[PDB]
RNA sequence: AAAGGUUUGGUCCUGGCCUUAUAAUUAAUUAGAGGUAAAAUUACACAUGCAAACCUCCAUAGACCGGUGUAAAAUCCCUUAAACAUU
């Protein structure tokens, strides 16, 4: 239950410019001498979910599992730059590199992220500003001429307040509906009230 | 009045055809006025029962 | 196609329908009686809406 | 290896090079060509290269062949109003040929743009529905609207469990 | 859902109506808003059905239209 | 009044395209995108130069300078206030015409508040409801992280101004605050590094010597077209200094002269060059180094 | 289905999933189903709150006068969401529960006044 | 398919079978919780409950929604015409 420790997991970046990473590796990627074991000759379209469960390693680690100094970090761009493709740009599929599918999904983040905060380099395709005609001058973004009821402070139809119904039709409506009749309603309140707390 | 963002777009439409005013846009509702909901139907064309008794 | 046939019970049922329901047409004093005791009418079963009591 | 000889024009790029679409009143297009000759070789290679562009754009063109019933070829359009065009194509290329019918009965450029563009009026991308139709099924795509409970678990406060089991503590 | 031709529930026999009660000032009140605001809404509706008449007639037989018919034929 | 010159008066673009210049390399340069097996054509002398008149044709609309505009004002007007509805609303609703055939710049998005005033959506929430209903390509419907000073900084460091300026061009208007505030960012920081090259032969030059010659530092890049040995451009710079200043005392003293070609960039040295000392003695030995080699 | 009998309407196909609503605002015979066959979609209606705390509504106000002006019905939920944004008048619902509303807080406001004022006579006995 | 194994004394050719990939159902063994989607042996027979009302009487609705894949090479696409139990 005890997985050693790297001394490089405050600065990940260091580890990839160490002679022990030179030496052990030298100037190819990290996943270049790994082979997935597996029957047939066509594999699984999916690596292993993961190769570390509950501090306990598999058969055949992966390239990130199996070196745990090695870390994934949107910072550590050297070590990204070995999952994509220089010519393309394209992030390799987790059976090209035989990584497992969690570290994966971490390294995917960790490349995403690298260049949305432009520590990872990507192309960007030039495009063309989105509206022909750059006016201001259409009601729409400019000022429309203040409608009438708006300037005096009415509402915009005189429906929308209550107006007091006559009292001859009140009295029509108790003879109407004698006997399945409600309290009689006078004006509502001229604002909303404010919420008791 | 018309209602507020049918006004707005009214009166846009009108600078950007050149026409200038300033009269304010309003329906007329003369052409469509409705009868009292209880005003007699047309009984003619009203459905009759059927004779199959339940 | 070709293998559609004709389907003559179904005509003749149609028709057939259509006549009694001319020869057998009820009057206004069946479709629009009622039982004032229950007020329901007894062609239909029909209980008045109650304000109309 | 494709079978038969220029097997590009079984292609549907090939097919698709076709630049002659005819007008609404062409309704049908008669070749009337020799096997052999000399003057007629514009008029074989035309059969052979071109009829097959010219139907593929033009479905509904009815397109039928007469051989050797000529001393010369020639093409005759049918249109829908009755007349009658006749083309005199001794001489002339396949290209000469496609030329000459696109100038007279061959819709512009500008027509055949403003179709394509009436064709997808109906077609919004601001629509949501099936990847068939539209570009995004439901605004849980969209970026900051609330992502959909089944990839991202939605706040408790926001379930109907847990808000009918407050309304039961009332 | 049921079909026409499907048994009533022994179960709601006894049903009958319970009308709502009325509030005299609140109904009349409410009564008044459906009309004028339906008669708002029919004379928006007539406007927008003339709008449809109109840019179809344009289509149909405008000045654009009609050149276009011409200039073909010549 | 003399009209001040624009951006896209026909006299200023032709200035402006000849300073930033042109070079099929750098304009076509390999895109890091999924490839294709290239092709092949057996070409004489005469049809390689028409394909590369065709090349310098395509050059020159991938170079066409982005607009320059003035920053949009706030929209700030109120279509109605509805109080009847205060207080039965929490949230507030946002109302988008997603009328095909309709400017953007001509729609109708209108905000409902829970107080119930019925108010025109701001610059800020039309851009944002416009990229979820008509999503354009390189856009983002929230705006990115990358446009903070820090990360910005970062780009800077590698040497990536015109990324940081592609990427302002598709994500924000040209007339926004956040438009212009990463642009004169962009050019501030190639300025004060005279790292001017990063942008030639490419689109983001005008408005980069656009934005100098207004704010009156044209400096640095007058003496590093000098350094190239590009005075041609150096002379076309202080032409356009002394067409959007046409009262400042260097345009006045060229009219006294009559100064044309090298003259002029030494009258601009004495009058109103803010190191005129520099542009001086970069441009004597300019002078001593063609006169001496040829 | 073969419909005999119906309009065109104007009205709120619900989508999502459990716990998350969103709604197409189509036109659609009316005898479909609610979610099924329709004839043009008009919009879209967002009923959450997004990240800066706004319900998105979407009107394709040219074609929604479209079908309005070829006997279009709408539904009252529709018939709600035009009123809030201005395109129609507000329905007489949304204002007389507006008014319910108030009289409704109204009196809560006043218990709580008479409750406090009930607390300050336990105050005054102490 | 980027292929592989398998006829012979051996080699080559021809040719089939099978392996490796992906998915659904059932079964054996095994298994914590949470969010989401889906739910399906059978047009065989069905206990029981519920699934269509509304409404000042007339009418309107129960012709929909929901279900199954019965029948039929049954269809698609397109043209013309006329209607609707409609708006
Ligand atoms: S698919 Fe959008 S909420 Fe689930
Ligand atoms: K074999
Ligand atoms: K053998
Ligand atoms: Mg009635
Ligand atoms: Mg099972
Ligand atoms: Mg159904
Ligand atoms: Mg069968
Ligand atoms: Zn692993």
């Amino acid at each position: 239950s005890s997985l050693p420790v790297s001394p490089y997991e405050s600065e990940p970046w260091k580890y990839l410019d160490s002679e022990e990473y030179h030496n052990r590796y030298g100037s190819r990627p990290v996943w270049a001498d790994y082979r997935r074991n597996h029957k047939g000759g066509v594999p699984p379209q999916r690596t292993r979910k993961t190769c570390i469960r509950n501090n306990k390693v598999a058969g055949n680690p992966c390239p990130i599992c199996r070196d745990h100094k090695l870390h994934v970090d949107f910072r550590n761009v050297k070590l990204l730059e070995q999952f994509v493709c220089a010519h393309t740009g394209i992030i390799f599929h987790a059976p090209y590199t035989g990584v497992c599918m969690k570290q994966h999904k971490k390294l995917t983040q960790a490349i995403q992220k690298a260049r949305e905060c432009g520590l990872l380099s990507y192309y960007v395709p030039q495009v063309e500003p989105r509206d022909a005609d750059f006016g201001t001058v259409h009601g729409a973004v400019s000022v429309t001429p203040p409608a009438p009821t708006l300037l005096s402070g009415e509402p915009w139809y005189p429906w929308y307040s209550w107006q007091q119904p006559p009292e001859r039709e009140l009295s029509r409506l108790r003879r109407l509906y004698q006997g399945n009749l409600l309290e009689e309603s006078g004006p509502p309140p001229e604002s909303m009230p404010e919420m008791p707390t | 009045p018309y209602p507020p963002l049918l006004r707005a777009m009214i009166l846009a439409e009108r600078q950007k055809n050149g026409d200038t005013s300033v009269q304010e846009p309003l329906l007329n509702l003369e052409r469509t006025r409705m009868r009292p909901w209880d005003y007699p139907a047309k009984q003619e064309t009203k459905g009759r029962a059927k004779g199959t008794p339940v | 196609r070709k293998k559609v046939r004709p389907r003559l019970i179904a005509e003749l049922a149609r028709r057939v329908r259509a006549l009694r329901e001319q020869r057998n047409q009820p009057r206004d004093s069946q479709l629009y009686a009622l039982d004032y005791e229950t007020l329901t009418r007894p062609h239909s079963g029909r209980r008045l809406p109650v304000r109309a009591w | 290896p494709m079978k038969g000889r220029f097997p590009i024009r079984r292609t549907l790029q090939y097919l698709g090079r076709g630049d002659v679409v005819f007008k609404e009143s062409v309704k049908i297009m008669t070749v009337n060509y020799n096997t052999y000759g000399e003057l007629g070789e514009g008029a074989r290679k035309f059969v052979f290269f071109n009829i097959p562009q010219i139907q593929y754009k033009n479905p509904w063109v009815q397109i039928m062949m007469f051989k050797n019933m000529t001393p010369s070829p020639f093409l005759r359009f049918y249109l829908d109003s009755g007349e009658q065009v006749l083309v005199d194509v001794e001489t002339k290329s396949n290209k000469e040929i496609m030329e000459h019918i696109k100038k007279i009965l061959g819709k512009k450029e500008e027509t055949l743009r403003e179709e394509e563009l009436e064709k997808q009026q109906r077609f919004h991308p601001g629509n949501f529905g099936p990847r068939k139709y539209c570009l995004r099924e439901c605004m849980c795509e969209v970026e900051g609207q609330v992502p959909c409970p089944g990839l991202v678990p939605l706040p408790k406060e926001m379930t109907g469990k847990y808000k009918a089991a407050l309304k039961a503590s009332t | 859902r049921k079909t026409r031709h499907d048994p009533p529930a022994k179960s709601k026999v006894g049903r009958v109506q319970t009308p709502p009660a009325v509030d005299p000032a609140e109904f009349f009140v409410l009564t008044e808003r459906y009309r004028q605001y339906r008669e708002t809404v029919r004379a928006l509706r007539l406007e927008f059905t003339l709008e449809v008449r109109r840019k179809l007639h344009e289509a149909r037989a405008g000045v654009l239209a009609e050149r276009k018919a011409q200039q073909a034929i010549t | 009044e003399v009209k001040k010159p624009a951006f896209m008066d026909e006299e200023v673009q032709r200035i402006l395209t000849k300073i930033t210049g042109l070079d099929l390399q750098k304009t076509f340069r390999p895109a890091i995108q999924p490839l294709k097996p290239p092709t092949y054509k057996l070409m004489t002398q005469a049809q390689l130069e028409e394909a590369t008149r065709l090349a310098v044709e395509a050059a020159k609309v991938r170079l066409k300078m982005p607009p320059v505009l003035e920053e949009r004002k706030p929209i700030n007007d109120v279509l109605a206030e509805d109080k009847i509805l205060e207080g039965t609303e929490t949230n507030k609703y946002v109302f988008t015409d997603i009328s095909y055939n309709i400017p953007h710049r001509e729609r109708f998005i209108v905000v409902r508040e829970p107080s119930g005033t019925l108010r025109k959506a701001s610059w800020e929430e039309r851009d944002r409801v416009i990229q979820i209903y008509f999503p354009k390509e390189g856009r983002r419907v929230l705006p990115p992280v990358i446009f903070k000073d820090e990360n910005l900084k970062t780009m800077y460091s590698q040497d990536r101004h015109a990324d940081v300026l592609n990427l302002c061009v598709a994500q924000f208007e040209p007339d926004s605050a956040e438009y212009i505030k990463v642009h004169h960012q962009t050019y501030e920081d190639i300025d004060r590094h005279g790292k001017y090259e990063l942008l030639r032969s490419t689109r983001h030059f005008g408005g980069m010597a656009w934005y100098f010659v207004n704010k009156k530092k044209i400096d640095g890049l007058l003496i590093d077209q000098i350094q190239r040995d590009l005075v041609d451009d150096a002379t076309s710079l202080v032409q356009l200094y002394h067409m959007l200043h046409p009262d400042g005392q260097s345009a006045q003293e060229a009219k006294e002269q009559a100064a044309e070609g090298v003259d002029l960039i030494k009258v601009f040295a004495k009058t109103e060059a803010q190191r005129g000392a520099y542009i001086e003695l970069a441009l004597q030995t300019y002078q001593e180094i063609v006169t001496s080699h040829s | 289905k073969a419909y005999h009998g119906g309009h065109l309407t104007i009205r709120l196909a619900l989508g999502g999933c459990t716990n998350r609503p969103f709604y197409r605002i189509v036109a659609a015979h009316n005898k479909c189903p609610r979610d099924g066959r329709f004839v043009e979609q008009l919009g879209s209606y967002d009923p959450l709150p997004n990240s800066h705390g706004e319900k998105l509504v979407a009107l394709n106000l040219d074609r929604i006068r479209h079908w309005i002006g070829c006997g279009a019905h709408l539904s009252k939920p529709m018939e709600k969401l035009l009123g809030l944004s201005g395109f129609f008048p507000l329905h007489p619902m949304m204002i007389t529960n507006a008014e319910r509303l108030r009289r409704r807080r109204a009196r809560e406001v006043l218990l709580a006044s008479q409750k406090a004022e009930s607390e300050a006579k336990e105050t005054e006995a102490s």
